[PDB]
C-alpha cells in the first residue's frame, strides 16, 4: 500500500478572469481503487473529465483529474482524495501564488 | 501492436 | 522524428466474490495515449483515445481485442497462481501489472527494450537490457525465470521488441498530420528569514522528457534543488518547475538552465523584475 501525493495546479499562469485548466494529479498510489474529489469553496465540480490511469516504473499509479475554470482573488479549490492507504482524506488546497 | 503476456 | 516510444501498461486487479477480475490495457506512442481496453464492458473492445487512430481500420481493432482477452485471460490466470507462490488466503483483492515496449532512434532500430511484470504493485520478474536473461525479485518468482528459461521466452519476447513493436511504432508515427517547446519563467517567494525561493518554471512542453537544472556562479549547486515531476497540463503538454533557496540581494548569482528537443539551444534565466 503506497500513499497518493497529490498537486494542484492551472495549464497557465493563473489571471483573475481569464480562461484556465485546473488540475489535480494524484499519484504514487496502490491499490488503484480511487474516487478524487475536485472543489471550490467546499463545493462540488460537475463534469471533471478524468484521464484514463497508468502507471510508473516502481508500479503505483497516476491519474489526471482536470476542468475549466475562472479563477478569482476570494475563491479557493482543492482536491480531497479517497483511497485505502489513509485513515481519513488527504487534502491539497491550490497554492496559486506557488 | 501488442504482444502476449506470459504465465508466471 | 528522432527519439520516440511505444509503451504498453497491463494492469488486473481482483474481486472474488463479485467476479471475473478487471483487466486494462493503455498503449502510448510518446507520452500520448493512443489505445485503450477495458474489460469492465458487456462487450469490450479495442479502442483509439486519439484523433490520429480513429480512421484505422476495422481488422486492426478486431485483432487486438483477440489479444487483449487472451492477455486478460492470461492475467487471470497468474493472479490464482500468484495466491500459491505467494502462500496467500483466498478473498483479498490483488494486482498483477505488466509494462513492455520499445524505444527507437532516427536509424528506426530498437535501442532499448522493456518486458516485465508485478504481484501487488512489486517487483514479480523482469526482462533484463540484453534481451536474452531474467532477473527474478525474490524466491517466489524464481520458478517462473526457470519455467521461462527451459521454454526460451526471452528469445520470443526479445524479437516482438526488435521487429513487431519497433515496426508498429515507425507506422504509427505516420498517421494523422512535431515537438512543443517550454516557455520558461523564475518567479521569487519570500520566506521567514533574510532567504528567498527562486522557482524555476518550464510551461507547454511536448515530449516530457526535459531537463531543468540550477547553478551557482556557472557551476553545480552544493544546496539540493527542490523539484516536482514533470506533470500533464490537460491539453496535452506537460510542465515542471525546480527551485532553490538564496539569500536575499543574491539571486542573480544564480541561473536557470532548460534542455528539451524543441529549443534550438539551452534556455538559459535568472530571476528578473
Ligand atoms: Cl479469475
Ligand atoms: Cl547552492
Amino acid at each position: 500500500q503506497k500513499t497518493p501525493q497529490i498537486q494542484v495546479y492551472s495549464r497557465h499562469p493563473p489571471e483573475n478572469g481569464k480562461p484556465n485548466i485546473l488540475n489535480c494529479y494524484v499519484t504514487q498510489f496502490h491499490p488503484p481503487h480511487i474516487e478524487i474529489q475536485m472543489l471550490k469553496n467546499g463545493k462540488k465540480i460537475p463534469k471533471v473529465e478524468m484521464s484514463d490511469m497508468s502507471f510508473s516504473k516502481d508500479w503505483s499509479f497516476y491519474i489526471l483529474a482536470h476542468t475549466e475554470f475562472t479563477p478569482t482573488e476570494t475563491d479557493t479549490y482543492a482536491c480531497r482524495v479517497k483511497h485505502d492507504s489513509m485513515a481519513e482524506p488527504k487534502t491539497v488546497y491550490w497554492d496559486r501564488d506557488m | 501492436f501488442e504482444a502476449n503476456g506470459n504465465l508466471i | 522524428m528522432g527519439p520516440h516510444s511505444l509503451r504498453y501498461f497491463h494492469t488486473a486487479v481482483s474481486r472474488p466474490g463479485l467476479g471475473k477480475p478487471r483487466f486494462i490495457s493503455v498503449g502510448y506512442v510518446d507520452d500520448t495515449q493512443f489505445v485503450r481496453f477495458d474489460s469492465d464492458a458487456e462487450n469490450p473492445r479495442y479502442e483509439p483515445r486519439v484523433r490520429w487512430m480513429e480512421q484505422v481500420e476495422p481488422e486492426y481493432w478486431e485483432r487486438n481485442t483477440q489479444i487483449a482477452k487472451g492477455n486478460e485471460q492470461i492475467f487471470r490466470v497468474n493472479l490464482r497462481t500468484a495466491l500459491r507462490y505467494y502462500n496467500q488466503s483466498a478473498g483479498g483483492s490483488h494486482t498483477f501489472q505488466r509494462m513492455y515496449g520499445c524505444e527507437v532512434g532516427s536509424d528506426w532500430r530498437l535501442l532499448r527494450g522493456y518486458e516485465q511484470y508485478a504481484y501487488d504493485g512489486c517487483d514479480y520478474i523482469a526482462l533484463n537490457e540484453d534481451l536474452k536473461t531474467w532477473t527474478a525479485a525474490d524466491m517466489a518468482a524464481l520458478i517462473t525465470k526457470h519455467k521461462w528459461e527451459q521454454a526460451g521466452d526471452a528469445e520470443r519476447d526479445r524479437a516482438y521488441l526488435e521487429g513487431t513493436c519497433v515496426e508498429w511504432l515507425r507506422r504509427y508515427l505516420q498517421l494523422g498530420n512535431r515537438t512543443d517547446s517550454p516557455k520558461a519563467h523564475v518567479t521569487r517567494h519570500s520566506r521567514p528569514e533574510d532567504k528567498v525561493t527562486l522557482r524555476c518554471w518550464a510551461l507547454g512542453f511536448y515530449p516530457a522528457d526535459i531537463t531543468l537544472t540550477w547553478q551557482l556562479n556557472g557551476e553545480e549547486l552544493t544546496q539540493d534543488m527542490e523539484l516536482v515531476e514533470t506533470r500533464p497540463a490537460g491539453d496535452g503538454t506537460f510542465q515542471k518547475w525546480a527551485s532553490v533557496v538564496v539569500p536575499l540581494g543574491k539571486e542573480q548569482y544564480y541561473t536557470c538552465h532548460v534542455y528539451h528537443q524543441g529549443l534550438p539551444e539551452p534556455l538559459t534565466l535568472r530571476w528578473e523584475p
